[PDB]
């Protein structure tokens, strides 16, 4: 990045680390997790680094897992302002088929709301713990494998681990 | 009834967050969803606003 | 003391829906079979709502009331039909 380091140091990138010798960082190349975002009015990130826009109000899948069914996650976009191209986040909905498959459900305020009954945070069941974080915004954790954040003004994220 | 309690005078009416507010900023609570005092909102074939503590849909 | 033993919780049951359970804890909090819930809460007959934002208070169809159950003031109200 435009500055030098000496020989056996070892800087550490958030994914992995990497050491110098020979004027030749040598690096490992395991997987590191993943990221998908929305935020702002429209704009998503993927899990892949990859950043766009695509401003349809529907409910719109998110993310899934497509070869079993751990879980799979919805978006739902609106209009959001006076302009056309203002299509900001509503709710996201959240599906377990190995818990009952129960039916979590974001809402615009930081509520949740299983099956359609409110519920006061924390939220422990077997698996997934559901508490607030600094006190305005919710933070689903399934397993060890996923994690969320709020969806009350639209900043929906997630963590998925290389096991995915 | 005429109960007792901890209330707050006319102008001012009741918050999540423990204070209580004029009805400017009182949110809207539509289909359970709590929208902020100003949230344009609208699918395909209905319109939707949340003015002062009220839920004006149309069609 | 052992002349101080004062209520904890009371629980109320409806063979009429699901054969539920409800629970009225210490707390101003209620719980639905395991299940911690935000007031209020509108099932089909019983109303469950806050009322100073103190104390709970039940509302199985007209014919039932009931009231908070934190430090122990349970209430009931039954009309002439029982």
């Amino acid at each position: 990045s435009g500055k030098r380091y000496p020989p056996g140091t070892s800087l550490s990138r958030d994914c992995n680390t990497c050491i110098c010798r020979n004027s030749q960082w040598i690096c490992s190349n395991e997987e590191c997790p993943g990221e998908c975002l929305v935020t702002g009015q429209s704009h998503f990130k993927s899990f892949d680094n990859r950043y766009f826009t695509f401003s349809g109000i529907c409910q719109y899948l998110l993310a899934r897992d497509c070869q079993d069914h751990s879980f799979s996650i919805v978006i739902e976009t609106v209009q959001c302002a006076d302009d056309r191209d203002a299509v900001c986040t509503r709710s996201v909905t959240v599906r377990l088929p190995g818990l009952h498959n129960s039916l979590v459900k974001l809402k615009h305020g930081a509520g949740v709301a299983m099956d359609g009954q409110d519920v006061q945070l924390p939220l422990l069941k077997g698996d997934l713990r559901i508490q607030h974080t600094v006190t305005a915004s919710v933070r689903l954790s399934y397993g060890e494998d996923l994690q969320m954040d709020w969806d009350g003004r639209g900043r929906l994220l997630v963590k998925l681990s290389p096991v995915y | 009834a005429c109960l007792e309690g901890c209330f707050c005078p006319p102008g001012l009416y009741m918050d999540e967050r423990g204070d209580c507010v004029p009805k400017a900023q009182c949110p809207c609570y539509y289909d359970g969803e709590i929208f902020q005092p100003e949230d344009i909102f609208s699918d395909h074939h209905t319109m939707c606003y949340c003015e002062d503590g009220f839920m004006h849909c149309t069609m």
